[PDB]
């Protein structure tokens, strides 16, 4: 139940509510206040997800699926049959989620190292939030939100994609897929790099992190370093997540019409507006 | 068909791969054990992998792993409870034992090497070409604890050369001695360095390196341990 | 506020790095460029020397034809006219050879020729540029690593505008040059195929993109956390583990109940990010060859 190395770790402390009243481990699980909070939160919307399934007649996880309230019930309460059910599982995941983050700083406490992790957590669970809270409360119903089934969910992002044109449009989504593609580029690297400087050809020896930084200026003219490739990559994500969740809060509030009409103030400037040939004359 | 024949192959190629994956994860750390140090009984369903053998460059010699698991030092800990999955309260000094939060490992003490063999972390001092080239130069800077009282002043700063990265900042002791803090755990100012992991009396219990021109892994994992062991432990000395 | 080593307080210049010699030819390493204070606060400040052997040119003259030949098309299309050049600079596009001529060289410039001179060039650019990513790692000594990642995004590549363009027996079935018609075909592939949210690859494919995500800001901000014990010496902490490592291990098995360790998460990363066009690139090219309609197939999968 422990690795070789670990009991030295496993001290008193760090604990953020709760003394050492949940200071101890199950298995090579932490537990603490929030490890406590977590399991309430995630039986709770689990038992509220099944009996959502009975109500709906199948217990197929490919059909399952729970809808918000529609749009006639606002940013009111609903009928547990149909809303109120949705509703009550999405505080339960918040707050799964946010209890999960909490549960990771004390970890974090007692192992004396620093806060990154909880924090980078912190923007999926803002993108989520996004999705589910922010975006309906500005729209005025919590029918804009997503439904949890694993195929409808998908229905959703279409029909809301679609409602806009092709959404490809929108200029902050744009932005959002740079950072995701640039995000797995940037993750396909560093691994290959580390990996082949760790297990070089037959019987040379392990190559240094020289090698490293001399084969990327051997091939691109720079290398960003140890330091610097691991801040990249917590910047390229946590930057795709954050252009997601932007992309998202402005469509259906500030702009609501098609997203490639949006793109008519670049080619509707005074300068060049009328003049004649092109695409767009 | 084609598309059907190929989606279901992936899955069992996944599958290959997320057993291969998981048990190239299990050359460090394993066998598990109980809180006493024996071998557990349930390892769960992988397997350990067959060892590999890195030949480490400098002449340095060979790693196989996995290998014989010790932690080479006396632990200062005992147990709280009469049952696996309980806190193990340091008996001494959580600090100067080296436990919990300020724990450091056994690695080898010899400094770290470039890839030309020259030591990778040297002072400033004995770093041909090497200077502050923006941001505030702290070398001359006080040192304050985290109780707000001074514990030293900068007389240098510990360079990672192939890097070219500050790592250490060498400071000075009312003593005479010096110290190494990490770049990591201070913040510098314009009239200052801060550290808040550690008071100012607790400057003098830093490990010491033991020639005054080089680190050795050992003494790295020796100090960075004992100023990040300072966050919990220093904290009634905080504010 | 503790220092979070998102950005270096202090920087620290020293004699510009000639890198590693190896079995490298140093007559094709050109000078060390100038060195950058804006790039230095959050990595290297280097902008040091390049190698550039006979591959490395021609990449570099095949790229830049392919680059060129897209340009003055764009102009063409402007009326030479550098206002409308620039109005519409995102609404320009070299189109494929239309359905008639087939898999054929006959096609006249303005109606798809262009097209195929600036996929030649484009062709030998990026086979070049991956010839390159190997040769550079066995001058050094290192593994192929970098090369064999690389072959999965020429994978999708390959396939989104070479194999799958044969299969169907036509140029026409490829991805045109242009910023907002590259959109408009994705779009429309999608549509044509009976909606790419059915087929499987895809799907898969968003797995492991969006775990890339993940996973990189996992590792990224866990090297950050265990920066204070010297945690990016990444290599050095696999032939001799210290503090850092065993940390990053037990934060993550104290969460989830598993962990990795410096070596083997590099394994786990690099294949989250290969499996990203691996799965991609088999699910472009069974759509059209094999798969009509992904709706169709997926509702009696056969
Ligand atoms: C799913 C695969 C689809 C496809 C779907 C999409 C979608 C959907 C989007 C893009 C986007 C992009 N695509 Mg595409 N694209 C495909 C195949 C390609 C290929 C190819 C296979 O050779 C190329 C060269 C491109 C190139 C491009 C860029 C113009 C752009 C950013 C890429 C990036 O972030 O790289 C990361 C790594 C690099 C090293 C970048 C270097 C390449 C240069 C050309 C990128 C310039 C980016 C620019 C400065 C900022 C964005 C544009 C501004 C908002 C105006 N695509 C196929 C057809 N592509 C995004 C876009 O913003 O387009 C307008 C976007 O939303
Ligand atoms: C993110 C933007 C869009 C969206 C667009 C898409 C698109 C587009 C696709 C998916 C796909 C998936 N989505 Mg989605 N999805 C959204 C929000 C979510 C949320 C949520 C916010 O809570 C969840 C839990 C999921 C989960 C999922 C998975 C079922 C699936 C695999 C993706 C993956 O590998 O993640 C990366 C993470 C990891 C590899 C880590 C492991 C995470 C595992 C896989 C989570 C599965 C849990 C799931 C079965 C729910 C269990 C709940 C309770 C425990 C019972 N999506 C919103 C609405 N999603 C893909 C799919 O395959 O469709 C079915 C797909 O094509
Ligand atoms: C037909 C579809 C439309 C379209 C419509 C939309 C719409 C509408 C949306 C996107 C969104 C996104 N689109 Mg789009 N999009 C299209 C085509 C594309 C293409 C392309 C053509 O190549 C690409 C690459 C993208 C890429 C993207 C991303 C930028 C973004 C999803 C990432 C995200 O938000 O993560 C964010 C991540 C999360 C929310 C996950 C959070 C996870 C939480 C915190 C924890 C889960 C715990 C879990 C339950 C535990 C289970 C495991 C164990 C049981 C414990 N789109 C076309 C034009 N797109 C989505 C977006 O931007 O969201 C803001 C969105 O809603
Ligand atoms: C309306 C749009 C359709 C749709 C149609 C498509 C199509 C069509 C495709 C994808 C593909 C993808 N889609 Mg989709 N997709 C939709 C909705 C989504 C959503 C969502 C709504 O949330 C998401 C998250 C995604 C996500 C994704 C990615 C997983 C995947 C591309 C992986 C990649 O990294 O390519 C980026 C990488 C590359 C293209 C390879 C690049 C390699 C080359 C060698 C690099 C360029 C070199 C060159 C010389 C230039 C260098 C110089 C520079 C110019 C400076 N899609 C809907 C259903 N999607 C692709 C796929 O994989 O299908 C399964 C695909 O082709
Ligand atoms: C910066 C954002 C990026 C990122 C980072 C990230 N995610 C993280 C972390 C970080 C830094 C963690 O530390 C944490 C982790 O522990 O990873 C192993 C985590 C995590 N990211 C996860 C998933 C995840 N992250 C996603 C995305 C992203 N995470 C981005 C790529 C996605 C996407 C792309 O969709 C998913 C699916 C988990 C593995 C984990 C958090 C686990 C957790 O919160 O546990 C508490 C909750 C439960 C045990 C279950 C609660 C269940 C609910 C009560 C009911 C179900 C509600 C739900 C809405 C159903 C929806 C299902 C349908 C949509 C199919
Ligand atoms: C698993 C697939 C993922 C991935 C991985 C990946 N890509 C890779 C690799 C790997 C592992 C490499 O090793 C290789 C690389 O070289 O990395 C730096 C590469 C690479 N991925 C690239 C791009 C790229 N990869 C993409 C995607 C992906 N790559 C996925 C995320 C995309 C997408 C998202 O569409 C892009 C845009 C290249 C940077 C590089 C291969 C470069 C190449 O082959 O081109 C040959 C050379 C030229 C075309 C030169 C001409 C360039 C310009 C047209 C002219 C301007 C430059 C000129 C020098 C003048 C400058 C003047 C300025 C003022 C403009
Ligand atoms: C440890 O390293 C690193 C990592 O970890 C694994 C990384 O992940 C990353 C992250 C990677 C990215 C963000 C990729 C983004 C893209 C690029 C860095 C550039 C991609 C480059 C190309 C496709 C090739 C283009 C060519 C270049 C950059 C060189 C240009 C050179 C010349 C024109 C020749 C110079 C000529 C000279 C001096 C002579 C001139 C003579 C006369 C005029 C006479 C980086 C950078 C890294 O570095
Ligand atoms: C260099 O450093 C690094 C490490 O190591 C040195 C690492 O390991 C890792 C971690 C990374 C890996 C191991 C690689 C593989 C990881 C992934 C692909 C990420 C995706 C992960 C998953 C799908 C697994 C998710 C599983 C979870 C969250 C566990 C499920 C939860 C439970 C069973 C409940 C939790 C229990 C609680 C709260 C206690 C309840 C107790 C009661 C008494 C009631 C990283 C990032 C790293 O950078
Ligand atoms: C500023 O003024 C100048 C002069 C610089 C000109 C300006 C340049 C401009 C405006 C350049 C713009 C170019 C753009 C925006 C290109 C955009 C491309 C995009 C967005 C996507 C690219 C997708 C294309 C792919 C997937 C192509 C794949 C090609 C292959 C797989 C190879 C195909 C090869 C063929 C058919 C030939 C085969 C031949 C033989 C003999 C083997
Ligand atoms: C989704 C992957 C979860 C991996 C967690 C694996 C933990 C195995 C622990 C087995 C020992 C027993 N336990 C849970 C009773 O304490
Ligand atoms: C279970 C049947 C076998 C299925 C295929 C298994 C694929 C394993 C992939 C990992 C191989 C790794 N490698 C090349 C480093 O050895
Ligand atoms: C995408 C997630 C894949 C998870 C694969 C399964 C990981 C569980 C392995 C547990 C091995 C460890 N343990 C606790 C027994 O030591
Ligand atoms: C259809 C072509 C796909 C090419 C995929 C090549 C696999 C490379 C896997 C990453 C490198 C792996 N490793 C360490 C096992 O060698
Ligand atoms: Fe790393």
């Amino acid at each position: 139940a422990l690795l070789s190395f670990e009991r030295k770790y496993r001290v008193p402390g760090g604990t953020l509510v709760g003394g050492n009243l949940f200071d101890f481990w199950v298995g090579p699980f932490y537990v603490g206040f929030f490890g406590v909070a977590t399991f309430f939160f995630a039986a709770l919307g689990i038992i509220l997800i099944a009996w959502s399934a009975v109500l709906q007649g199948t217990w197929n996880p490919q059909l399952i699926s729970v809808y918000p309230p529609a749009l006639e019930y606002g940013l009111g309460g609903a009928p547990l049959a149909k809303g109120g059910l949705w509703q009550i599982i999405t505080i339960c995941a918040t707050g799964a989620f946010v209890s999960w983050a909490l549960r990771e700083v004390e970890i974090c406490r007692k192992l004396g190292i620093g806060y990154h992790i909880p924090f980078a957590f912190a923007f999926a669970i803002l993108a989520y939030l996004t999705l589910v809270l922010f975006r309906p409360v500005m729209m005025g119903a919590w029918g804009y939100a997503f439904p949890y089934g694993i195929w409808t969910h998908l229905d959703w992002v279409s029909n809301t994609g679609y409602t806009y044109g092709n959404f490809h449009y929108n200029p902050a989504h744009m932005i959002a897929i740079s950072f995701f593609f640039t995000n797995a580029l940037a993750l396909a690297l560093h691994g290959a790099l580390v990996l082949s400087a760790a297990n070089p050809e037959k019987g040379k020896e392990m190559r240094t992190e020289d090698h490293e930084d001399t084969f990327f200026r051997d091939l691109v003219g720079y290398s960003i370093g140890t330091l610097g490739i691991h801040r990249l990559g917590l910047l390229l994500s946590l930057s795709a997540v954050f252009f997601s969740a932007l992309c998202m809060i402005i469509t259906g509030t500030i702009w609501f019409d098609q997203w490639v009409d949006w793109w008519q103030w670049w080619v509707k400037l005074p300068w060049w507006a009328n003049i004649p040939g092109g695409i767009n004359g | 068909d084609l598309a059907s024949l190929a989606i279901y192959s992936f899955w069992i190629f996944l599958a290959g791969l997320i057993y291969y994956l998981q048990t190239e994860n299990m050359r460090e750390g394993y066998p598990l054990e109980n809180e006493d140090g024996t071998p557990a009984a349930n390892q769960g369903p992988f397997p350990l992998p067959k060892p590999k053998t890195f030949i480490l460059p400098h002449g340095r010699g060979t790693l196989t792993v996995p290998g014989p698991e010790s932690e080479d030092r006396p632990i200062a800990l005992a147990r709280t409870a009469v049952s696996e999955g309980f806190p193990h309260a340091p008996t001494g000094d959580p600090m100067k034992d080296g436990v919990g939060p300020a724990s450091w490992v056994a690695r080898r003490d010899l400094p770290e090497l470039d890839g030309h063999g020259h030591n990778k972390i040297k002072p400033m001092k004995a770093a041909a070409g090497f200077h502050v080239s923006a941001g505030k130069n702290p070398i001359g800077l006080p040192v304050r604890g985290c109780d707000l009282e001074i514990a030293g002043k900068v007389v240098d700063i510990w360079v990672d050369i192939p890097e070219q990265m500050a790592r250490f900042l060498e400071v000075e002791l009312k003593d005479g001695s010096t110290r190494l803090l990490p770049m990591q755990m201070v913040k510098v100012q314009s009239n200052r360095v801060h550290v808040n992991a550690l008071s100012s009396d607790l400057f003098a219990g830093i490990p010491t390196i033991k020639s005054p021109t080089e680190v050795t892994l050992l003494e790295e994992d020796k100090i960075c341990g004992y100023v990040a062991g300072g966050l919990m432990y220093a904290a009634p000395k905080r504010k | 506020a503790e220092y979070q080593n998102i950005f270096s307080q202090v920087q620290v210049r020293g004699p510009a790095d000639l890198g590693m010699t190896e079995d490298v030819n140093l007559a094709n390493r050109s000078g060390v460029g100038p060195f950058s204070t804006l790039l230095g606060w959050f990595g290297n400040a280097q902008l040091g020397p390049i190698y550039l052997g006979s591959l490395g040119v021609l990449s570099l003259f095949s790229g830049l034809m392919w680059f060129f030949t897209i340009g003055i098309w764009f102009w063409y299309q402007a009326g030479w006219n550098p206002a409308v050049f620039l109005r519409d600079l995102f609404f320009f596009s070299l189109e494929p050879p239309a359905p008639e001529y087939g898999l054929s060289f006959a096609a006249p410039l303005k109606e798809g020729g262009l097209w195929l001179i600036a996929s030649f060039f484009m062709f030998v650019a990026v086979w070049s540029w991956w010839g390159r990513t190997y040769l550079r790692a066995q001058a050094l000594g290192m593994g192929k690593h970098t090369a064999w990642a690389f072959l999965s995004a020429i994978w999708l590549w390959m396939v989104l505008g070479f194999i799958r363009p044969i299969l169907m027996g036509s140029w026409s079935e490829a991805v045109p040059y242009g910023i907002f018609s590259h959109l408009d075909w994705t779009n429309n592939f999608s549509l044509v195929h009976g909606n790419l949210f059915y087929n499987p690859f895809h799907g898969l494919s968003i797995a492991f993109l969006y775990g890339s995500a993940l996973l990189f800001a996992m590792h990224g901000a866990t090297i950050l956390a265990v920066s204070r014990f010297g945690g990016e010496r990444e290599l050095e902490q696999i032939a001799d583990r210290g503090t850092a490592a065993e940390r990053a291990a037990l934060f993550w098995r104290w969460t989830m109940g598993f962990n990795a360790t410096m070596e083997g998460i590099h394994r786990w990363a690099i294949w989250m990010a290969v499996l990203v066009t691996l799965t991609g690139g088999i699910g472009i090219l069974l759509s059209g060859t094999v798969v009509d309609n992904w709706y169709v197939w997926g509702q009696n999968h056969g």
